[PDB]
């Protein structure tokens, strides 16, 4: 469980190969390549939670996201082995295509992860969420499965998506995050951050208590963001945008 | 209604420990020893049985309020000697007593029942 | 990070001790299992004293070998004995010790070769021990002839005959009153010494007794109670049992005693 | 993944016959008849790069796996007092 | 590949675990660190529920093998940790973790409350571990919220050659010490995939079963 302090920002991949030299003129570090993929699981409608407490709303139901890494050899085509693994082949990463297309990924069917809405109030400058995390480590039995397990806890699939981008080091433990989405369906994968690469920069809490830690991860998200003024506009996102509970339906995306 | 319920005189919550020992800071060779949920009967028991031992200097117990099931002993024993190692011989000293005892009366209903 | 003087000589007396230990410990396993959890409560009698407690797998339940090492301020020696010990409820309880047998021996002359001599003796010894225990639970006196009762030649010459210079020959002297548990009827007619020899390499367990008196039932022919009769001692004659379990050699004295 | 870890991992790897624990093995084979040949195997390390840790592995001619003796040493003067007692337990093998 | 034996003993005394401490010390070589068991029950709260789905799972934690959770359901498993020197390094490299998680139960008892709600725990603290010749032994003394339970022994070797033989050696030095009701298992979650754990925890759950 950790508070995470967060900012966040777009750019459009023209701009793409100068903003990451000036981080590097920055941070002094080279960026490094990641990839990941992330499933969402929901609650099964098929089963009455009545012990949802009306009358009082103790509890309201929610999304469980379970994360893995997936080895670039299912992202490399036959056209792209002779180009080194670098950062240099998100340039060829604009179309809607993607050689993991939704069978693999049926066939590969860990970090499981819960999130809430952020803290209300105006008075906020930075993003601040509270998420709660376990991990996996393996399993056994006649149905060791992910799908068998979530169905067990109750739970069932919504939808999956992938993200491939650089990542950024700083000091005081700020991680700098520059992302590409592609939803994936047996229909195709699309997209959605078309044209452009999503922006994010953030830090972690370990105890929500200490006051004096939270002080400086905003006075260093602060002072991080008044470096990039003129370059790129990072912003508080909507609080609304980041609610991820059942009842009702949006994905920051 | 404000009453509490009975089985909180016979079940430990989660977290509680049955024994608690602390060294007593006035006396040398002293501890309180705090028993939870029990009440006169263990307390009585074994300090009337503590008072037998030539190397025990004081032992007396307490209930402080008759609303909670806990009470409060106190060892004092002489140099060289554990007052944990009091409280052992003291118990072991009980169950073969109550052994001895159980064995006589078992005897006896038997041969009650031959006379029956 | 030592505070005093006392504790500093504290600490030089116990390094010395421990050293000489783990010394003695490296040269027992590298030829023996020690061990690490005995504690007794009272120091054994016999200046620092250290009870080491090691025996073997193949050795008799509870039977451990035994070294008090007494170190001083300039010299060190080892007391060797056998022992039984037990553990009941929690506590270690020293169920027998022997002292007439104590090896007193002093750190230097400890050696490879007698350490391995003692291990090849040390198992007629524990033999001899335990069948002296299980004696003394029937209630039974005895005797011991060790190397020098033999080689002292004290003892009947036809009983020394046969072991030449084997351990696997053992001699223990019986009382006939003890032997009998009490039998005084029998004390006019058998001397009041019976000798047990027994032989592993022979498995051979043999009851040497020696008649007060000359009786002419001798010279009847007595083979059908296989009791032979020493050729040297007309007055002496023995019985003669093989055994296969030692665990049960009380059966056989019994035996030997109906006979 | 990214060039440069792997680029750093491989310079760093190239240095670890430099870097890494010294370490030495003798095998001493001794000629006995009747079929019964022991070995003697002298493992020398320096785990902390300055102390001195031999391992003897002591064979006996009986069998394959039934290792007679395996100890550690750390006082070359025992080094040297297990190596005679050894050599005379070897001796009087031969004797008998 | 090592072998791992379950007994429990429900009618014991106190004293029992003493006695075959005590039983055993002839071939007692040494003694190591104490160790530590939960043992939690969870049930399913909802009442549209197929009959052939089971409304139990079993988590058994493991203080010992580094703070591990075990969730069993319908001989499945599932290896759950929480300590942050257990983490795959590439989870901790991409972000799919932010590197400090919480044990499962604290995830089953205070978000899934409404799915899942606690209904037992069984605990077991400061056992003995002894090593025997080419064996290792366990003993702890069981307590519920009542008060004594029973007694547990868990059996682990390397060598699974003559493993038969020394549950055999156990159960006897058991009887001696008249010990006459006692379940014992040694069975295996998946003929095919063998995990340690995963086989460990089944057999403490087929042992601990009313």
């Amino acid at each position: 469980m950790v508070q995470q302090l967060s900012l966040f920002g777009s750019i459009g991949d023209d701009g793409y190969d100068l903003l990451i030299s000036t981080l590097t003129t920055i941070s002094g570090n080279p960026p490094l390549l990641y990839n990941s993929l992330c499933t969402v699981w929901k609650p099964n409608p098929s089963y009455d939670v009545e012990n949802v407490n009306s009358r009082n709303q103790l509890v309201e139901p929610n999304r469980i996201k379970l994360s893995k890494e997936v080895p670039f050899s299912y992202l490399i085509d036959e056209t792209m082995m002779d180009k080194p693994l670098n950062f240099r082949i998100l340039k060829s990463f604009t179309n809607d295509k993607i050689p993991l297309n939704y069978a693999m990924t049926r066939n590969i069917l860990w970090s499981l992860q819960i999130s809430d809405i952020p803290a209300a109030g105006n008075n906020r400058s930075v993003s601040m969420q509270t998420i709660a995390e376990t991990i996996i480590l393996s399993s056994a039995g006649k149905n060791s499965s992910v799908s068998s397990l979530m169905n067990g806890l109750g739970y069932v699939f919504e939808f999956q998506y992938l993200t491939i981008g650089v990542k950024f080091f700083m000091k005081h433990g700020l991680i700098l995050e520059l992302q590409k989405i592609w939803q994936i369906e047996e229909a195709g994968n699309s997209q959605i951050t078309s044209g452009g690469f999503l922006l994010k920069a953030y830090i972690n809490v370990s105890r929500g208590t200490d006051i004096d830690r939270i002080n400086y991860t905003e006075t260093a998200l602060m002072n991080l963001k008044k470096e990039l003024q003129g370059y790129i506009e990072l912003s508080v996102p909507d609080r609304q945008s980041m609610d991820s509970r059942v009842a009702h339906g949006n994905i920051l995306i | 209604m404000n009453a509490p319920d009975r089985f909180e005189l016979f079940l430990l919550g989660e977290g509680e420990s049955k024994l608690k020992i602390d060294p007593d800071t006035k006396a040398p060779n002293a501890v309180v020893i705090t028993f939870e949920k029990e009440d006169h009967t263990l307390g009585n028991l074994i300090r009337a049985e503590l008072l037998n031992d030539r190397k025990v200097l004081f032992a007396a117990y307490k209930v402080e309020h008759p609303f909670f099931a806990r009470f409060k002993l106190r060892i004092q024993t002489t140099e060289g000697y554990d007052p944990k190692d009091a409280l052992k011989n003291a118990c072991n000293s009980i169950i073969n007593k109550l052994g001895a005892l159980k064995t006589n009366f078992e005897t006896e209903w038997n041969l009650q029942t031959l006379a029956a | 990070r030592a505070e005093g003087p006392e504790e500093l000589a504290r600490i030089l007396q116990q390094l010395k001790l421990d050293k000489i230990i783990h010394v003695l410990t490296t040269m027992f396993e590298n030829t023996w299992s020690c061990s690490r959890i005995i504690k007794i409560d009272k120091p054994i009698r016999t200046l620092l004293q250290r009870d080491l407690f090691i025996r073997l797998p193949h050795w008799p339940l509870n039977w451990y070998l035994i070294l008090s090492i007494i170190s001083s301020k300039t010299s060190c020696v080892v007391e060797k004995r056998i022992g039984k010990i037990v553990s009941q409820r929690g506590k270690w309880n020293l169920k027998y010790l022997d002292n007439s047998n104590v090896m007193t021996v002093k750190l230097e002359s400890i050696t490879y070769q007698k350490i391995m001599i003692l291990q090849r003796t040390i198992l007629n010894r524990i033999i001899n021990h335990m069948l002296i225990d299980s004696l003394n639970q029937l209630e039974i006196r005895n005797k011991i002839c060790s190397s020098e009762m033999i080689n002292e030649q004290k003892l009947p010459q036809y009983i020394i005959q046969g072991s030449n210079t084997n351990d696997n020959i053992s001699i223990i002297t019986l009382e006939l009153e003890s032997f009998l548990e009490g039998s005084k009827a029998l004390n006019s007619i058998l001397e009041s010494s019976m000798f047990l020899r027994i032989d592993y390499s022979n498995s051979q367990i043999r009851l040497y007794a020696k008649f007060k008196r000359n009786t002419m039932m001798i010279q009847c022919q007595i083979d059908k109670l296989y009791i032979h009769f020493v050729q040297e001692e007309p007055l002496a004659f023995y019985l003669e049992e093989s055994f296969t379990n030692l665990g049960i050699i009380v059966q056989y004295l019994t035996k030997f005693r109906q006979k | 993944d990214d060039e440069n870890i792997t680029k750093l991992n491989k310079e760093i790897r190239a240095f670890d016959k430099l870097l890494n624990i010294p370490r030495r093995e003798l095998k001493i084979n001794l000629p006995l008849t009747e079929h019964k040949s022991p070995n003697l195997s002298l493992m020398l390390e320096s785990p902390n790069y300055c102390n001195a840790l031999i391992h003897i592995k002591f064979s006996a001619g009986t069998e394959a796996n039934a290792v007679s003796f395996d100890t550690t040493f750390s006082d070359f003067k025992e080094v040297e007092d297990f190596l005679h007692f050894i050599v005379a337990e070897y001796i009087q093998q031969k004797k008998v | 590949m090592g072998k791992s034996a379950v007994i429990f003993v429900e009618r014991a005394t106190p004293a029992t675990l003493t006695e075959l401490k005590d039983a055993l010390s002839n071939s007692i070589l040494s003694v190591r660190d104490p160790w530590s068991i939960d043992f939690r029950t969870y049930r399913c709260s909802i009442k549209n529920l197929p009959a052939d789905v089971s409304k139990l799972m079993y988590s058994i934690t493991f203080h010992h093998h580094g703070r591990q959770t075990v969730l069993i359901k319908d001989n499945s498993a599932m290896v759950t940790t929480a300590a942050a020197a257990d983490i795959p390094p590439a989870l901790v490299f991409n972000g799919s973790s932010t590197g400090v998680p919480e044990s499962i139960d604290t995830i089953l008892s205070s978000k899934l409350s409404n799915i899942w709600m606690q209904r037992q725990l069984i605990k077991g603290d400061a056992g003995e571990t002894l090593i025997l010749d080419g064996l290792t032994v366990r003993l702890v003394n069981l307590f519920s919220s009542t008060g004594f339970k029973g007694l547990l022994i868990e059996l682990q070797a390397d060598e699974a050659g003559e493993f038969e033989t020394k549950i055999a050696g156990i159960e006897g030095h058991l009887a001696e010490i008249r010990a006459k009701e006692y379940k014992t298992s040694s069975d295996s979650l998946g003929p095919d995939t063998s995990n340690e754990i995963c086989d460990l925890a089944y057999q403490y759950v087929r042992a601990l079963e009313l």
